């Protein structure tokens, strides 16, 4: 109940400041003013982050995984995942995927 | 008593942000052989108040926006999440004692990237949207090292609780066994927060908030400066843990605060010393220097406790 | 004025339109509340708006012209319009959805009262509603712009320059023939 | 004679390669930069406390033009127009006639201070030290018309600044 | 007390804020921009008065026209002025921006920036010393301090 | 009937003025920077 009440305050306060910051200026009554080409490299960096992010999701439970009695199995699987994550980086690296020159 | 607790957290954060602008301007001035603000109030203490009043009574700038609803959503998200990342921090007792506090902070900081993205859309400027895409790409890229580096330090702590980092460091700061990670973690917080030498959004002759001027621009500024303090508070808890005496909690807060100020000052220290990276060069720093080393140190920090019999407790 | 300064020169213009006018910009700020309230439905109200530069050029030529002392002029536009047709044209040029609905004369007065309680420049008032819905008089016994060498500017020619800033091949409005 | 700025070969002995490896991995040269700005934090700043402190000037300083007098009050200017003929910006306008007592004096002496390039050629060309550039440099105005000086403004400046113009001329007339 | 007194203190507070946070946008067009840079240098340190070194045009409160304004550049300068959020002030620095200066009689020079934009302070010199420009910024602050926006509104 | 007096250098000239680059050599060697770095890790692991 505290967390729900904590999130409500932070965004309600942020909401109040945004609206008054939009309206408090609008009382000076100032004079009336009366006055992209797709890049495939930006997409590739966004996709690569996603696939690395999904690998990070699998690595997040490692602190709990080290409390098990099958450490020989757990350490093998943990290092396998991290290594395969390195292989992906090695693959993109060697295929000019990390470059920015057109 | 809890509602009073939230205000005892929110209000000082905004006052800390307010006077960080003053401290940043004087510190840069003295490293530049200048004085910085010293006229508006004694020693410039009233300079933040003058700027605040001036900004909030200046003419609105909002031009035609295609997603006016998205124009108002971005500052709310940016400032709502910036304050939300403080509630689990142990100082020494957290406002919301979470069992998964570390994951909560990663999750909330991975949503602040929407404020950048939504502000680019709501500006009706094809050259502002390109700037936002670059800013988004940099932020998500350095979120990869923050999570892997953070995961490597928790394998010595044993849980995602932020309060257990105090126990883990009761004999020794984690920086000593994990200074290679602290070096990369610290620079990631610079790139994550878009601070020099990584502030290519301020490449005046080389931002997505241009469509915000005064008012909402002031709110984006507060959110950004609130995250610098939070990141440097997170760094202190993670690598410079303070001793906690249950009968004298205020001793922790004094020592903890001093550490978090020095790290915040060092951000200003760095901004005064270096030129900034090209966009491709700060990407090559992450993908071709930090990520290879972070992955290698994650393998090492998974196997190290096992081979030394130093696996930490789950509880 | 005609008694204190007999040789004065009284100018009588209609609703002047221009970049900073309160006439075409007035029929473009009824979008944040709903449709377009009007006494009747804009019928039985005839308007003859005049361009701001025509009024300005007329006042200048009255200073230079000797045979304008002690005289009254009626600066009016070239064409006459119905308030419904005129307002429809304004929204078409400004690319705004036009949803006209009638509103009682007394009902328009009350919302005028609501908008005149503010301490700033009221958006609208009771008097403003009356003047917009007043029919522009036809005084053919007064010399107008043509008597000072000024060709009245049609509203269709120079309405885009005013309504360009309200936008997020337009048919000219139907006009009353001289008959 | 000449020198090469960037024509040195880095050593490849293992120690030097490791010295460069330490610099790359441990950021040693980036930490000297931090030391050089921490030094400046503890140096006294060069800022002065304007307007209570002023930046140093010299007797030759070229500031606001002004018209001078003899010790008797008579104007020094005898309407010769040498200053007008040498002004590169054509900022001086002079008209003259015989004064009531037969003297040769100006009826107009205007300087468009927005055309003037504050070069001092006029005070070089004047044979009687009439027009000078005083030491004043704080006469910013709020309208463009206040910078179009006529003979009254310039004579007022001379009476207003003579005490300081005379001492600046006395300090530097032997170099000119 | 009287309404004028109450609304006169609010005028002072907003006047104080606006002159204590004068953020300039410097149009550095010619040599006068060097002296503008010297006003930011350590000796004068304009940032100690609250005058930031260089703000973006959309965050700026005052425009410093420091240099020669040519016909080719005139429309660009007007556009930047039209995009400045209010309140906005213009400082004309040097003889070129004041009245054309050395190039007054040129075919390609605007004879004073006050033909394109309104000017609040004229700073004479070629170039004005960094101290003369600073004296002109402190005069603009004194000019903001004398504003009576709320008194005029109250007495309307 | 005094002597000529203009701005001249003092008899014997001015003192020497440095211009060559002076960036002093600081810090330890690469070997000793890694030895301290590795040693810090080992003590922390212990
Ligand atoms: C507007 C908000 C914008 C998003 C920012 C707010 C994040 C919402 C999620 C917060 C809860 C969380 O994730 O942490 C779990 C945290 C993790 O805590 P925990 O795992 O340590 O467990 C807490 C209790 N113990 C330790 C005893 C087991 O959960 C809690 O702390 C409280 C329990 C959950 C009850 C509160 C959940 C209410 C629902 C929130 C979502 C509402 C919809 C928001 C829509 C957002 C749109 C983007
Ligand atoms: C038995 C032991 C087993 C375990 C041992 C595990 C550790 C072994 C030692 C590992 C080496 C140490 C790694 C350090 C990180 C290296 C990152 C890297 O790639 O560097 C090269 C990178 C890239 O180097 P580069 O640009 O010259 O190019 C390298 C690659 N080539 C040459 C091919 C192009 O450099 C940087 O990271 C600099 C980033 C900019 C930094 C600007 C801010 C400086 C701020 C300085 C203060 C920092 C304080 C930090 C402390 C914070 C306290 C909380
Ligand atoms: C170069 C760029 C990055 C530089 C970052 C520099 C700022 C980070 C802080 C570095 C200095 C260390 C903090 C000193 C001030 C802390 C005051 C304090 O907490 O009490 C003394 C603290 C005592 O508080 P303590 O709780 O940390 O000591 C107990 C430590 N454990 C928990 C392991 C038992 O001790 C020191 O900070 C001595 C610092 C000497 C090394 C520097
Ligand atoms: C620390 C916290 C910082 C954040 C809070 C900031 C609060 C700062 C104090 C605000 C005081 C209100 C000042 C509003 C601006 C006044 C102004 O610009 O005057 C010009 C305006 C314009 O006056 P005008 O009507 O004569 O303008 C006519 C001329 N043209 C057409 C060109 C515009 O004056 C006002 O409209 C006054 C507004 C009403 C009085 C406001 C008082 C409210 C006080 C409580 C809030
Ligand atoms: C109040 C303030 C109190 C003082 C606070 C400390 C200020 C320290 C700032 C650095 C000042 C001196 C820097 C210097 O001289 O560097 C030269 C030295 C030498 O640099 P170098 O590039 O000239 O040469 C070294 C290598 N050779 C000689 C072979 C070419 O730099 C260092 O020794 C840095 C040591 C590495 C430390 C960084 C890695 C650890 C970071 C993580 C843990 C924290
Ligand atoms: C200088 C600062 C001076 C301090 C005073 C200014 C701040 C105002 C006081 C803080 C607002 C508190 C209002 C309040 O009474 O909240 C009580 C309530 C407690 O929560 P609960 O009763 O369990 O359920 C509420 C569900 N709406 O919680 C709520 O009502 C919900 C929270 C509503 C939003 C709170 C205000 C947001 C802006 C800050
Ligand atoms: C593991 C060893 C590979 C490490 C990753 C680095 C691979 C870089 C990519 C190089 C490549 O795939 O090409 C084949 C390679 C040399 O070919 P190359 O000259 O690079 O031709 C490029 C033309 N575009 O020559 C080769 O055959 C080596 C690379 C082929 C394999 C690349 C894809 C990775 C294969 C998975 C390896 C991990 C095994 C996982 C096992 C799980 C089984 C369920
Ligand atoms: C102790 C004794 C020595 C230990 C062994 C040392 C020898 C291995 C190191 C060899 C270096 C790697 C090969 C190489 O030199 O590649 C360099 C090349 C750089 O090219 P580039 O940066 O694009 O710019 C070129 C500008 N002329 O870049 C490339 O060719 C691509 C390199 C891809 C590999 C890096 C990405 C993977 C990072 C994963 C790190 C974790 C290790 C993997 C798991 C190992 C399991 C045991
Ligand atoms: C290391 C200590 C060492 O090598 O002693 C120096 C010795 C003498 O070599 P020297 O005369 O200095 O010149 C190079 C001649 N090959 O050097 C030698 O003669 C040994 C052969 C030199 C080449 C060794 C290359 C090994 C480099 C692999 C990387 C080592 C670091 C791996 C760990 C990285 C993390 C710190
Ligand atoms: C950021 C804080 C780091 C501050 C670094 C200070 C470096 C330093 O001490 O430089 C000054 C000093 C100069 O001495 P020296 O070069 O011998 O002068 C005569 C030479 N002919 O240099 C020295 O004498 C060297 C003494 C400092 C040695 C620093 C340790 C080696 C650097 C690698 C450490 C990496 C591990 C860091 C662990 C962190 C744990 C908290
Ligand atoms: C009740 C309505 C709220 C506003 C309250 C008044 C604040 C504005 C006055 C300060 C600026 C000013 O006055 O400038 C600085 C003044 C001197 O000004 P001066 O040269 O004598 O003014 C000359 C006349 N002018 C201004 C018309 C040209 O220094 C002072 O001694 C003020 C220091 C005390 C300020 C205490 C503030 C407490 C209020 C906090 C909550 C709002
Ligand atoms: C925190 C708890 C753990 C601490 C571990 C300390 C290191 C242990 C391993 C020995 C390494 C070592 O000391 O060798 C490295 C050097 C030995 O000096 P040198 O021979 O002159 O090397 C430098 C060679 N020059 C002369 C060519 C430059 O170190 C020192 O001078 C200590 C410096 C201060 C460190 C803090
Ligand atoms: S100082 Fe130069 S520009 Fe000014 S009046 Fe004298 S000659 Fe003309
Ligand atoms: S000021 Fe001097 S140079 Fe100029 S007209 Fe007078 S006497 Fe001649
Ligand atoms: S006024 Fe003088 S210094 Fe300034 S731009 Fe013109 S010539 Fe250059």
């Amino acid at each position: 109940m505290n967390l729900m009440l904590a999130l409500l305050t932070n965004f309600t306060l942020a909401t109040l400041l945004v609206i008054i910051a939009f309206w408090l200026p609008q009382l000076n009554v100032y004079s009336e003013k009366t006055s992209l080409p797709f890049s495939m490299k930006f997409f590739l960096v966004a996709i690569t982050f996603l696939l690395f992010d999904l690998e990070i999701a699998l690595l997040l439970p490692l602190p709990w995984a080290s409390q098990t009695a099958n450490l020989n199995t757990m350490l093998t699987m943990a290092l396998f995942l991290i290594i395969l994550l390195a292989v992906s980086l090695a693959y993109e690296w060697t295929q000019k995927g990390l470059e920015w020159t057109e | 008593m809890f509602m009073i607790n939230i205000l005892m957290l929110i209000i000082p954060i905004l006052l800390a942000v307010a006077f960080l602008t003053l401290v940043e301007r004087k510190v840069l001035g003295y490293m530049q052989l200048r004085k910085g603000p010293n006229v508006v109030g004694p020693y410039g203490l009233l300079q933040p108040i003058a700027d605040a009043i001036k900004l909030f009574i200046k003419e609105p700038l909002r031009p035609a926006t295609s997603s006016a609803s998205m124009f108002i959503l971005a500052p709310i998200m940016a400032l709502g999440l910036a304050l939300t990342m403080w509630i689990p921090l142990p100082m020494p007792y957290p406002l919301i004692n979470m069992n998964l506090g570390v994951l909560f902070m990663l999750a909330m900081s991975s949503l602040a990237v929407y404020s950048i993205l939504w502000s680019g859309w709501a500006s009706n400027s094809k050259y502002a949207l390109i700037g936002a895409l670059r800013a988004v790409a940099q932020t998500i890229s350095y979120e990869v090292t923050l999570a892997i580096i953070l995961l490597s330090v928790l394998l010595m702590s044993g849980s995602f609780t932020l309060s257990t980092l105090i126990t883990t460091q009761e004999q020794m700061w984690l920086i000593l066994p994990a200074w290679p990670l602290a070096m990369m973690w610290f620079i990631s917080t610079l790139a994550e927060t878009n601070r020099a030498p990584f502030d290519l959004t301020e490449g005046e002759s080389e931002g997505f908030n241009v469509e915000y001027a005064a008012g909402p621009f002031a709110l984006f500024f507060m959110a950004e400066y609130a995250n610098i303090i939070m990141m440097n508070i997170f760094t202190a808890i993670l690598f410079l843990g303070t001793s906690h005496n249950p009968h004298m909690p205020e001793l922790y807060t004094i020592n903890f605060t001093i550490k978090s100020l020095l790290l915040t000052m060092s951000f200003l220290w760095i901004r005064a010393s270096y030129p900034r990276f090209r966009y491709d060069q700060l990407m090559h720093l992450l993908w071709k220097n930090f990520l290879p080393l972070t992955l290698a140190l994650c393998m090492w920090h998974v196997s190290l406790p096992i081979l030394t019999s130093g696996i930490p407790p789950q509880t | 004025v005609r008694e204190t300064f007999p040789e004065a020169t009284i100018i009588k213009p209609a609703e002047i339109f221009g970049r900073e006018d309160r006439f075409l910009n007035y029929f473009a700020n009824i979008r944040w509340f709903g449709g377009v309230p009007l006494i009747s439905l804009g019928k039985k109200t005839v308007k003859q708006p005049v361009y701001i530069v025509d009024v300005t050029k007329g006042i200048i030529n009255a200073i230079k012209d000797p045979d304008a002392r002690g005289k009254t002029f009626a600066f009016v536009g070239p064409s006459r319009y119905l308030l419904f047709d005129l307002v429809q044209y304004v929204f078409a040029v400004a690319h705004r959805p036009f949803l006209p609905y009638p509103l009682p004369h007394f009902a328009y007065r009350w919302i005028g009262r609501l908008f005149e309680i503010s301490p700033f420049e009221p958006w609208t008032t009771r008097d403003k509603v009356e003047r917009i819905h007043t029919t522009d008089k036809i005084l053919p016994h007064l010399p107008g712009l043509e008597d000072l060498g000024v060709e009245a500017t049609p509203l269709e020619l120079k309405a885009i320059e005013v309504l360009r800033r309200h936008r997020t091949d337009v048919q000219p409005a139907k006009t009353i023939p001289t008959s | 004679t000449y020198k090469y700025v960037n024509l040195r070969e880095p050593s490849m002995d293992m120690k030097s390669v490791t010295d460069r490896a330490a610099q790359t991995l441990l950021w040693t040269e980036l930490i000297r930069g931090l030391g050089m700005t921490l030094s400046y934090l503890f140096r006294e700043p060069a800022t002065i406390n304007y307007p209570f402190e002023k930046g140093p000037l010299s007797p030759r300083f070229r500031g606001e033009h002004a018209l001078r007098r003899y010790p008797s009050g008579e104007e020094r200017c005898i309407a010769c127009k040498l200053c007008e003929a040498v002004c590169p910006a054509q900022a001086i306008t002079i008209e003259a006639e015989p004064r009531a007592d037969g003297s040769r004096r100006t009826t107009r002496y205007d300087i468009d201070m927005t055309k003037c390039i504050y070069c001092g050629f006029c005070q070089e060309a004047c044979p009687v030290d009439a027009i000078v550039e005083g030491p004043n440099f704080e006469f910013s105005t709020e309208t463009h018309e206040e910078l179009l000086y006529n003979k009254e403004k310039l004579l007022n400046n001379g009476d207003k600044w003579e005490a300081e113009i005379a001492a600046n001329i006395q300090a530097d007339y032997l170099y000119r | 007390s009287r309404g004028e007194y109450v609304v006169a203190k609010l005028d002072d507070l907003i006047n104080w804020a606006r002159r204590s946070s004068l953020w300039p946008m410097t149009f550095g067009l010619a040599c006068c921009a060097v002296e503008m840079m010297h006003m930011a240098a350590p000796r004068y340190d304009m940032d100690r008065f609250g005058v930031v070194f260089r703000a973006s045009p959309r965050q700026s409160d005052v425009m410093i026209v420091a240099g020669t304004l040519t016909n080719k550049m005139a429309p660009a300068l007007r556009k930047v002025y039209d995009q400045m959020p209010e309140p906005r002030y213009v400082v004309s620095m040097g003889s070129c921006a004041n009245g054309g200066g050395y190039y007054h009689y040129s075919y390609s020079v605007v004879r004073g920036c006050d033909r394109i934009v309104p000017v609040d302070i004229y700073v004479p010199g070629c170039p004005p010393t960094a101290e003369a420009l600073l004296y002109g910024i402190l005069q603009l602050q004194k000019k903001i301090k004398r504003e009576k926006r709320l008194r005029i509104w109250y007495r309307r | 009937a005094s002597k000529v007096k203009q701005d001249m250098p003092p008899v014997g000239g001015y003192g020497p003025i440095d211009y060559k680059r002076n960036l002093p050599r600081r810090g330890l060697s690469g070997y000793s920077m890694f030895a301290v770095g590795i040693g810090a890790l080992l003590f922390g692991y212990w």
